[PDB]
């Protein structure tokens, strides 16, 4: 049965102007959820789009698809225009949830040519042995992606596909695939990294 | 048996999932036992979700 729950909520805050600020939320969901953010009710990051491709790849299978997704919203140079209500919204195709906070800027040399950031990722994905699973990372711009596992490059082959959007798609998962997969987003100025985690559950 | 580094990463992610499902029904010391069990041995989805709070 589908389920969704806040794991790490937003909290309201009076923050200094002109100092970089970051919000984080984490949501548990089955099937996999996406997160988008709103400011005073208006969409500012992310979308409601879901992993339709993996659902096709798991045609005919009993699917576990559960885990925690995380997202971060960065305000580079907070000013009075950034004061208001921030919402982190989760959606899994069946249910929604949200966590909300009021952020107020207090106070008035704040800065381009910077590394990307990874703003949404699979903190954990559980899926049954024998199915396809996806580890998701999304950046704040178009990027070049590389994935690592066990300190080695993940190469594209019959089992692993690295997509241009930041997904790593792993077919026919087995217990030996359990562990951490690091997504690395690069542009011409530098890189951002994030860890994701896969758990292939037992198939009885 | 998983490599030790995969067991390491697993323990944190598994206890987080168990605590999120079970809430206050799962003491962190009991979630840790399920995390250790299921990060050295492969567990089912049902066991991971229910072992720390069998009455849901």
């Amino acid at each position: 049965p589908a389920k969704i729950k806040i794991v790490a909520p937003l909290e309201s805050a009076l923050i200094p102007g002109g100092e970089t600020y970051q919000l984080r939320c984490d949501i548990m969901s089955t099937p996999a959820a996406t997160i988008h953010w709103k400011f005073n009710g208006k969409l500012i990051q992310g979308s409601n789009e879901l992993n339709v491709e993996e659902k096709l790849l798991n045609f005919g299978k009993a699917i576990v698809d559960t885990g925690i997704v995380a997202s971060i919203l960065t305000i580079q140079c907070p000013s009075a225009e950034n004061s208001g209500t921030y919402s982190c919204v989760g959606y899994n195709g069946h249910q929604t949830i949200e966590t909300v906070a009021e952020v107020e800027i207090e106070g008035e040399g704040c800065r381009h040519k910077s590394a990307p950031e990874i703003v949404f990722w699979t903190d954990s994905r559980f899926e049954m042995t024998g199915n396809v699973a996806t580890l998701v990372c999304r950046a704040n711009q178009q990027v070049d992606w590389v994935w690592m596992s066990n300190d080695e490059l993940v190469k594209n082959n019959d089992k692993f596909t690295v997509l241009s959007n930041g997904d790593l798609v792993i077919k026919n998962i087995v217990w030996d695939d359990m562990g951490t997969y690091t997504c690395i987003a690069r542009n011409q100025f530098g890189e951002a990294r994030q860890e994701t985690f896969l758990y292939p559950t037992a198939h009885h | 048996v998983p490599a030790p580094g995969e067991t390491r990463a697993c323990g944190r992610k598994l206890i987080s999932l168990v605590m999120a499902v079970c809430g206050d029904l799962c003491n962190p010391q009991e979630g840790k036992d399920i995390a250790t069990e299921c990060c050295g041995n492969q567990c089912s989805d049902d066991y991971i979700r229910s072992a720390c709070c069998p009455h849901h």
